DNA sequence: CACGTATGCTATAATGTGAGTCTGACGCGG
DNA sequence: TCCGCGTCAGACTCGTAGGATTATAGCATACGTGAG
RNA sequence: GAGU
């Protein structure tokens, strides 16, 4: 994102900085649910081969 | 100006931004939507009216007979919600519909003068929504969740690469109706326009125009701009339009008049263009060579022969030009196609098009959908017309037509549901415009293109399906039967419609058990939006783009509330102020800014409307009753945010809260919390189990009260007035004359729901808030629901918390709790569990519910009474029998041992088994209630009969007290009317009230009032009779159960669960923990004052977590309690009302720029001491979301409590007595006990039952299951050495049948030897491969 | 790319001749006399009729093709038992046969547990009655309400509606997603847990030791009656076949063996301990 | 099989076998009847469709939908998928003498120990109790031993304490990414329902006590006990098998 | 002989069908 | 080489619920086994 | 629907 969050958690984000934070946060969480699968699928391909 | 229930306890507000609009009804969506479905509208096609007019009138295939719809009516519900929940039936109203069978003569042309038969037929019961927003389906409370789908209309999208490593952007249009086949247009790498009907095989786009009767020349005139070529004398000339060239390179020397403008081989800039245009250039001489390649527009023929020299859309040559000249044509219309802006797409698509005329095109379309089947002309016209041009099979809907027309830049919103020939061409035009470079692609994730379908739309659709199934049956029977004997009801079946609707409200994915852990869980569940289920996305289909936060989500959807799971991003909580537009798009309130001054005029803007205006931020500073303080205001438009001047500003955010959803709004210092942690915080608040004592939150936001009231779990006063009678069961209020209607008796009765089972087997208990003889207004809380304090929402319990390590007892989020928490029964929770015992009828014979049970101790039978049912109040533990049941065991061929054993004790107890319902193992509770459902013909149990005696007499008492309080209240009014113009005070009281039918006065308005009160008295007199007969009938009524089932006994256990190691606890900043140890009071860190801390949480689970909200909550919580401790001290010493008033006013009016004013004074002394008594257990404070308390305000509040500004205190170790070496942060964190109790998690198994085919042990604690030893877990043993441990796990522990028993015997024999075998799964695998016809043999050594 | 079994077959039927009245008469007379071609042409020409009724008989049990084939069986019997001497048309007579064979097949094949036509026909009347009740009673028919209308036994109505209960798939995963199939919930019931099987082992082993703990003439009479040591479980009177040959002395000695064994269970530590069991 | 409700429940293979038999027998009939060839052909197509559905449904085009609309599970489907029989019932399984519960800290423990709830351990070591009970002659037989455990008699606790002595138990956490996701410990009987885990091994399990749970498994044979104590013991698996640096370290 | 189950015949003429779509990455075959 | 088709899609946990959905003619002789 |  081109606009960074200037504030910190002690300061408190404003509505716009918090809404902008959301994107990164949720992509992180979705990444753990969905990508774990490809990581894990690689473990399993490796194990079968060796 | 504060309400009565707020006078009892006021929350201090640190908010500074005045709320111009209050939080709306939160369960608006469910109620409005379903209300539209059942709502009787003559015109406005909504729910049923629409459904009937859409399908009906249904006319026969012969055309003699037709069935037409008149009107419908819902019968009143057979059973109330209560009886439905107990009995396990759907709460529904019978649907009775008036229908008219009209018949035509075949001999007369269309003579309707034969037979008109009109009757009211039953078509199903429709489930009704409760006033709360729920449906009771088979005695279970369920909520149907709104859906989010792609809006009907048009969408222009584009594969951004994907296909062809060429990397070509292929543009496409998709026309999506509400009902019908999809119409796709798409480009090919070679720039040929294609049509996919119903995403079938590809066809050239021009073919569809031929089907709509377009000649070749007409098609070209539609997409292409024409160019005129005049052939004068011998030189070639063409009619020039000054711009057309524009950004082209001049291929010839362009000479105008006599003078050369362009140089040959140079690019024509803006100067050349304006020079040519101003000179008025209309002819330019050109070389003959330039036309080689130009496309002719029309058919040009030789006027002499009358044969076609060149067909339309044909590439010209030097020789065709020559032939054209000599024939006698000195004007040639050619197509304009200059790459770049004007592409020849349709020109090239016509050359790919194999079809010629209309018929040839219709045949090819027909052959695509129905490949093989020979064409007929009638068939191809019928099919094509029935695709997109039939009113019955195609319907864009109002929203489809509206979004369609706006996408094609029309003026008119409303129009036909069927596609016009002009529609299709306009869509193709826009597609091609987008390919050229003028015009843009629509965004699918944009909320302007995602529409909301709540309940009523969805009930409507299922109901239409039911009608369609019926239409086939009806039309079929109208044609076959004689018309005159046959009435309409023998043709209609109710079972199809009932089945369609039953499947929606019961089988559907969106119909789910209400999440009833707590009020917030319920309210948030009912405002859920799901992109999943039918007509939506799938988890497989769902990408990464849809899931992420879209810019338009601002003010409409919560960015921070979504399941952390596979459903991440598909399920969305609605924002606070968000609402559905008439078409079903989401919209958000905004304050209109006029001439720089910010009005209170409020406009709800849709996703698409929002893009157009510049909207200032809510935090933007307004200047005292006019414009913005600051010159450059921070605003957002075109979906992006920056500084603007004041004159540019159009609008502003209504509240700072409108971005956030309900659940996240309840998080105090959200502003200081990481969005991830905050998400799980809002998610865990829904998991909070209500404790025995519902404790308010010290650090709140203000949404607390809104949520408790709107949830419906609280009893709220409609009429108000003074409370006549409180009871732990009921509240009767006497209404005030100003709201009290003069017709019916003005006494409201709210019956409170006592200790009832939830869907999650939590406890639902309503307690009375108000005292006897308390004055109340409309919208005051009369009784608290389960997790609500005086009107506010109370999900858990606030506690003295200290952040510091203990001896590893708070290692990784592990929680150290004081024994005092357990003693005070805080986080003690009530679980009401419902166990059923079913008496079925088997092939051998009916099962008996006698106390007479073979082989049972007197200890066990002590607790069962005559019928075989446990007593009310009886404490029970695992293995105790609750309802005794025995099953007929026919052909009981015993093993010789059993013959001997049954001979020894002589306890033959006959041919009967033991199938008794007994308490599940390890669960232990008190029986609170028992219910018996019997069939109608079967003779009642003695216990069932005494239950009905109680219900009958209790019913009689209830109704009797109704008529008595209503008659007393009614004559109390007649007494006041009679005094009006007839003083008889003492004289009227002496004669009996029963002989007051004679009493009147002179004929005025007051005599008419006496008549109203007398007609009501008698109305109530008969009403009481028919009510009592209804009650008596329902109590005697025998219930229709499942086939096979003779009777059912439901036992309700009340379990008190204590907090204990393993139990899961969390805060509201997503901060979880499992309790590790309960520390003795002596051991816990204590203050200088000697007061021990309740909970010891680990410091190290904060800076990494980046939820700083919990620390601010703790500092403010201590400050809140600081002031509560001062008020507690002043109340203990009585002191002066004047002095308390002083301190409390200085306290409420502390904050730097506090919005909330509290001019204490007006409070009467009695109101002030009731208020202080509530403020004593800590002054409750509200920190709005994004407009919360500042650090400096919290430190200022701490100084008012004489607590430290650091909010760190000196602590002493309970064990040693020595001080901790540095100050520790202590304060009050509001904590929640989640549903995840170790009591219902801990599971262990040695040996148990085994699976049917695979012979492996079952899964799950309910089935007494072994833990699954998965591939992952196997590999671990493989990495190690552990070969015997692995084989064990594969063989004697799972399948190996012989092996497991043999090794069990060895382990009791103490041999610890395996003796392995063959896992039964493998034997099956072999059989399954041989079933495929593959010989798979074991080859021996 | 015509791959579909159905569309291929319907293509083949369309490619047939349509028969007239005089043509039906000529072929029908030849057909009954036993013409090969006449039978084939009458069948092939009237396949369209099967389909028209077969298309209006779907979504009830079998598939369109399935109903089309069984319907064709009706056509064959129709051609076999057609009377061309009667002036009345073939289409009219065939319709009966096609509907008969389709319905009969739909009543048998559809239901996994095969239900007899006798019960199915009774069921029909119960359900038709339920429909008329439902139209007037806004609620649904009770078993007793249906029984009242047909003047029949409540128990008989209940047995019938129980047989209506259609079968649940074991292999189908239930929890909305394909999570756990019903198979893996449902345990092998006939099969005892190893705990229960081992308990029987302990009892059976103790008995052998208990037979060599009493009297020689007390374990011989007691064991061979119950069929513990012997081959057949005899009665007090039947123990006379061996050597006992008594009725009173067998009954005194049977109970004498059990009385001394009751004290052997009171001393080892069972009796009332193993009475609950 | 009959469900409790009186209803029956069956495999979809039964529906596919019934398809095949009906059409095959109808083909026998139409051959006995000398049917015209168009109809014979239709029946032969339908027969091949039914067998192909029975072997592998969905490969030959549109799979045959049963009752819900879901395609019938065919023979090949029971072998093939991850869910088939290979991955589900054969390369990993459900296991006896297995339990689970929430984990919580045991900072008092030494590295080779773990807190095992009393009631959990009672159940997992049931055969081992039965065995010692009969060798002490406290239990006359197995059913009496079972009833003594059911009654949870005071002498039974003393016997259970004696069995668990020097007997290793496997703790497992999902997901098991590497071998240290299973470790053996000597159990310590504890009052309460939560498993107590040694902090230093929390690293290998990636165990944080905010509600995580663990599987417990009992190595039965002498060989399995020895492989647990020697190879899989916490103390003996200090270094990561991935890199030289150890995993079991304070944090 | 009754009971349970099955194969039989009915005669106005009627004779052509009919869900859900959009995942994405890779590796061969036509 | 351009492009339709088929093959995968991480591991364990618990909780559910619905049984729901549906229609079919009626009656006489024939075929076959079981009970008294 | 939730659990990691
Ligand atoms: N969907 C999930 C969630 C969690 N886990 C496992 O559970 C662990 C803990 O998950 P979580 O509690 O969400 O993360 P922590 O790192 O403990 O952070 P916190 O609890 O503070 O949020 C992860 O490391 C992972 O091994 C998983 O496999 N799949
Ligand atoms: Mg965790």
């Amino acid at each position: 994102i081109e606009t960074p969050i200037t504030a910190n958690f002690r300061e408190g984000l404003n509505v716009l900085q918090y809404f902008i934070s959301t994107h990164g946060a949720r992509k992180g969480l979705a990444d753990t649910a969905l990508k774990t699968a490809n990581s894990g699928y690689l473990t399993r391909r490796l194990v079968d081969v060796a | 100006v504060y309400s009565y229930t707020e006078k009892k306890r006021i929350r201090k507000d640190f908010g500074k931004r005045p709320q111009v609009l209050d939080v709306p009804y939160l369960l608006s969506i469910q109620l409005d939507s379903f209300q539209k479905f059942i709502e009787q509208d003559p015109e406005g096609q909504y729910g049923l009216e629409a459904a009937f007019r859409s399908v009906f009138p249904i006319q026969s295939y012969s055309g003699n007979s037709e069935l037409q719809y008149v009107s419908y009516r819902l019968g009143e519900p057979v059973f109330d919600v209560q009886e439905c929940q107990i009995r396990g039936v759907t709460y529904s109203a019978p649907l009775r519909v008036k229908l008219r069978l009209v018949i035509y003569e075949r001999e007369a042309p269309e003579g309707t003068v034969k037979d008109i038969k009109e009757q009211e037929v039953y078509m199903g019961e429709i489930p009704l929504m409760t006033d709360n927003g729920t449906f009771v389906i088979n005695g279970t409370e369920r909520v149907i969740v709104s859906q989010l789908h792609r809006s009907p209309g048009v969408f222009f999208d584009s594969d951004k690469g994907k296909t062809h490593s060429s990397g070509k952007v292929l543009y496409n249009a998709r026309i999506i109706p509400y009902r019908g086949s999809w119409l796709d247009f798409e480009f090919d790498p070679k720039d040929n326009l294609f049509v996919r009907i119903d995403r079938r095989r590809k066809l050239p786009a021009t073919i569809i125009l031929r089907a709509l009767n377009y000649t070749t020349e007409q098609i070209l005139d539609l997409f292409f701009e024409k160019v005129i070529f005049e052939i004068r004398d011998n030189k070639l000339q063409m009619e020039l339009v000054p711009e057309r060239l524009r950004g082209e390179t001049a291929s010839f020397d362009i000479e105008a008049n006599g003078k050369v403008y362009v140089e040959k081989g140079r690019r024509i800039t803006a100067r050349h263009i304006r020079q040519l245009e101003k000179d008025d250039v209309k002819l330019i001489e050109v070389p003959v060579e330039y036309i080689a390649g130009k496309v002719v527009a029309k058919d040009y023929i030789d006027e002499s022969t009358g044969e076609l020299i060149c067909a339309a859309n044909m590439e010209l040559s030097l020789d065709l030009l020559a032939k054209l000249s000599q024939s006698g044509h000195k004007r040639i219309e050619t197509l304009f196609t200059n790459d770049l802006d004007h592409g020849p797409y349709i020109s090239e698509t016509l050359r790919v098009d194999p079809t010629n005329d209309r018929l040839s095109a219709l045949v090819e379309i027909y052959r695509m959908m129905r490949p093989g089947e020979p064409p007929t002309r009638e068939a191809a016209e019928s099919l094509f017309e029935n695709l997109f041009f039939s009113e019955d099979r195609y319907d864009l809907s109002a929203v489809g037509r509206m979004k369609f027309n706006r996408s094609l830049l029309r003026e008119e919103i409303e129009g036909s549901g069927i596609l016009s020939k002009d529609d299709i061409i306009d869509v193709m035009k826009k597609l091609i415009d987008i390919r050229n470079g003028k015009g843009e692609v629509d965004d699918i994730d944009h909320l302007g293109n995602r529409r909301i379908r709540s309940v009523g739309e969805m009930a409507e659709n299922q109901f239409r399906v039911g009608l369609v199934r019926v239409e086939r049956a009806v039309k079929e029977r109208l044609s076959l039967g004689d018309l005159d004997t046959l009435m309409p009801q023998d043709m209609i079946n109710a079972k199809p419609i009932s089945a369609a609707v039953k499947e929606f409200f019961g089988s559907s994915q969106l119909s789910q058990f209400m999440d009833q852990n707590n009020p917030l869980s319920e309210i948030t569940h009912k405002r859920r939006i799901s992109a999943l289920g039918p007509g939506g996305l799938t988890r497989e289909r769902a990408g990464f783009e849809v899931r992420d936060v879209h810019p338009t989500h601002y003010g409409r959807v919560c960015p921070i509330e979504t399941p952390e799971g596979p459903n991440i991003g598909l399920i969305n909580s609605l924002s606070v102020y968000a609402q559905t537009n008439e078409y079903g798009f989401l919209e958000t309130p905004y304050r209109k800014v006029t001439d720089g001054v910010v009005t209170d005029e409020i406009h709800y803007l849709s996703a698409i409307e929002e893009g157009n205006y510049v909207i200032a931020q809510a935090n933007s500073n307004l200047d005292e009753e006019g414009h913005f303080v600051e010159d450059l205001v921070t605003c957002r438009s075109k979906g992006e945010s920056s500084l603007f001047s004041r004159d540019q500003v159009d609008y502003m955010d209504v509240s700072t809260q409108q971005v956030v959803s309900v659940g996240a709004s309840l998080i105090p210092f959200l502003e200081h919390d990481d969005a991830n942690r905050a998400l799980m915080g809002a998610n865990m608040q829904r998991q909070a189990v209500p404790t025995l004592r519902a404790d308010k939150p010290l650090v709140g936001t203000g949404m607390e009260r809104a949520v408790a009231v709107d949830s419906g779990v609280t009893a709220v006063a409609k009429r108000g007035g003074v409370v006549q009678y409180v009871d732990a069961s009921r509240i009767v209020i006497k209404v005030n004359e100003d709201e009290m209607y003069p017709g019916e008796a003005g006494i409201d009765i709210y019956n409170l729901t006592k200790y009832t089972r939830s869907n999650q087997n939590t406890c639902i208990n309503q307690m009375p808030c108000v005292s006897l003889g308390e004055p109340v207004e409309r919208g005051d809380v009369l009784a608290d629901g389960p997790s609500t304090d005086l009107g506010e929402l109370a999900l858990g319990q606030n506690m003295r918390v200290a952040f510091m390590p203990w001896n590893g007892y708070n290692f990784e989020d592990s929680i150290l709790v004081s024994e005092r928490v357990v003693q005070e029964d805080r986080f003690t929770t009530i679980h009401i569990q419902e166990l059923a015992c079913v008496s079925r009828d088997t092939k051998l014979g009916p099962e008996e519910i006698t106390a007479d049970i073979p082989n049972v101790g007197e200890a066990a039978l002590s607790k069962l009474d005559e019928s075989g049912i446990v007593y009310i109040g009886a404490e029970v533990t695992g293995g105790d029998i609750l309802v005794g049941k025995v099953t007929p065991k026919g052909e009981t061929q015993l093993t010789p041992e059993e013959k001997l054993l049954r001979a020894i004790f002589g306890e033959k107890a006959s041919d009967v088994k033991d199938s008794s319902l007994r308490v599940p193992n390890g669960v232990s509770g008190t029986v609170i209630d028992v219910q018996v459902f019997t069939r109608d013909g079967v003779e009642k149990d003695k216990r069932a009969l005494e239950i009905e005696e109680m219900q009958l007499k209790q019913a009689k008492k209830d109704l009797s007290e109704e008529l008595q309080i209503l008659e007393a209240g009614l004559f109390s009014r007649i007494r006041a009317v009679l005094v009006a113009g007839g003083v008889e005070a003492e004289k009227l009281d002496k004669l009996p009230r029963d002989r007051w039918l004679e009493l009147g006065l002179t004929d005025e308005e007051k005599q008419n009032q006496l008549e109203q009160l007398a007609e009501q008295y008698d109305e109530l007199k008969h009403e009481f009779e028919k009510k009592l007969e209804a009650k008596r009938r329902k109590i005697t009524q025998g219930d229709d159960l499942a086939p096979g089932v003779l009777k059912i006994v439901k036992v309700y256990l009340a379990v008190k669960r204590r907090i204990q190691p393993g139990d899961k606890m969390a805060g509201r900043h997503g901060n979880k923990g499992v309790i590790s140890k309960i520390n003795p009071i002596e051991d816990m860190p204590y203050d200088e004052n000697g007061t021990p801390v309740d909970i010891v949480l680990n410091p190290l689970g904060v800076p990494s977590r980046m939820n700083i909200g919990q620390i601010l909550e703790t500092h403010l919580g201590m400050a809140a309690k600081g002031i509560g401790d001062k008020i507690n001290a002043m109340l203990k010493q009585q002191q002066e009302v004047a002095k308390l008033r002083e301190f409390i006013q200085r306290a409420y009016d502390l904050g730097a720029d506090v919005r909330q004013k509290v001019d204490l004074s007006t409070f009467s002394d009695e109101e002030v001491m009731r208020l202080a008594e509530n403020l004593r257990k800590g002054m409750p404070i509200a920190t709005p979301v994004f407009d919360g308390a500042k650090e400096a305000e919290i430190k200022e509040l701490l100084k008012l409590g004489d607590l430290p500004t650091s909010g760190q205190i000196r602590l002493y170790d309970g064990r040693t007595g020595e001080q901790f070496e540095r100050p520790v942060t202590v304060g009050y964190m509001y904590m929640l006990k989640l549903n995840h109790l170790v009591d219902d998690k801990m599971h262990a198994r040695s040996t148990g039952s085994y699976s049917l085919v695979t012979q492996q042990p079952l899964g799950g604690k309910a089935q007494f299951g072994g833990q699954r030893f998965g591939e992952m877990e196997v590999w671990a043993l493989e990495a190690y050495g552990a070969a015997y441990t692995l084989q064990e796990m594969l063989t004697v522990k799972s399948d190996d049948v012989n092996g497991r028993t043999k090794m069990y015997k060895n382990i009791v024999d103490g041999n610890h030897q395996m003796e392995p075998g063959m896992p039964e799964s493998f034997n099956v695998l072999l059989k399954e491969i041989r079933s495929l016809g593959i010989n798979i043999e074991l080859e021996d050594e | 790319r015509v791959l579909d079994a159905t569309q291929l077959y319907l293509g083949e039927i369309g490619y047939s001749p349509l028969l007239t009245a005089e043509e039906e008469v000529y072929f029908a007379r030849r057909a009954l006399r036993g013409d090969v071609a006449s039978r084939r042409r009458m069948i092939e020409s009237n396949l369209r009729l099967v389909v028209k009724i077969a298309r209006r008989y779907g979504n009830r049990g079998l598939a369109l093709l399935d109903l089309i084939e069984e319907g064709n069986l009706g056509l064959i019997r129709a051609v076999e038992k057609f009377d061309p001497e009667r002036g009345f048309r073939f289409s009219t007579y065939a319709t009966w046969w096609i509907r008969q064979t389709i319905e009969r097949a739909i009543m048998n094949q559809t239901r996994t547990i095969r239900l007899p036509i006798h019960i199915v026909k009774e069921l029909n009347v119960y359900l038709r009655t339920a429909r008329e009740l439902s139209h007037k009673l806004d609620h649904e028919p009770s078993a007793e309400e249906i029984a009242e209308q047909l003047d029949k036994p409540v128990d008989d109505v209940s047995r019938m509606l129980r047989l209506n209960e259609r079968i649940t798939s074991v292999d189908t995963p239930l929890g909305g997603d394909s999570e756990k199939a019903l198979l893996d919930i449902l345990a092998d019931e006939k099969e005892n847990g190893p705990e229960d099987t081992t308990q029987d082992d302990d009892m059976k082993q103790s008995i052998v030791k208990w037979l060599f703990e009493l009297n020689a003439k007390q374990r011989e009479v007691l064991a061979r009656r119950f069929g513990l040591l012997g081959y057949e479980a005899a009665t007090l009177e039947d123990v006379g076949r061996e050597i006992g040959l008594t009725r009173e002395r067998v009954r005194q000695i049977q109970v004498e063996g059990l009385r001394r064994l009751r004290e052997i269970l009171q001393t080892q530590g069972l009796n009332i301990e193993a009475l609950f069991l | 099989v009959p469900l409790d409700g009186g209803r029956f429940a069956t495999s979809d293979l039964n529906d596919l076998y019934r398809r095949v038999i009906n059409r095959n027998n109808r083909l026998k009939r139409l051959l006995d009847l000398a049917a015209p060839d168009i109809i014979v052909r239709n029946e032969k197509r339908m027969l091949q469709e039914a067998v192909d559905a029975l072997l592998d449904n969905g490969r030959r085009g549109r799979a045959i939908t049963g009752s819900n609309k879901r395609p019938l599970k065919s023979l090949a489907d029971m072998i093939k998928g991850k869910q088939g029989r290979f991955r589900q019932n054969l390369l990993g399984k459900r296991v006896d003498y297995s339990g689970r519960s929430v984990i919580t800290v045991g900072p008092y423990l030494r590295l080779h120990q773990c807190g095992l709830p009393k009631k959990m351990a009672l159940e997992l070591f049931k055969p081992f109790i039965y065995g010692k009970l009969e060798l002490r002659g406290l239990a006359t037989t197995i059913k009496a031993a079972k009833k003594m455990v059911e009654r949870e008699e005071a002498v039974v606790w003393d016997i259970l304490d004696e069995v668990i002595r020097e007997h290793p138990v496997l703790l497992n956490r999902a997901p098991t990414l590497h071998r240290l996701g299973i470790q053996a410990f000597e159990p310590v009987l504890i009052e309460g329902k939560a498993i107590q885990l040694h902090p230093l091994v929390c690293a290998a399990y990636n165990a944080d006590f905010d509600g995580d749970q663990m599987a417990v498994h009992v190595p039965l044979t002498l060989e399995a006990q020895l492989e647990a104590r020697a190879l899989m013991m916490s103390t003996n698996n200090i270094l990561s098998p991935a890199n030289g640096e150890p995993i079991i370290v304070p944090s």
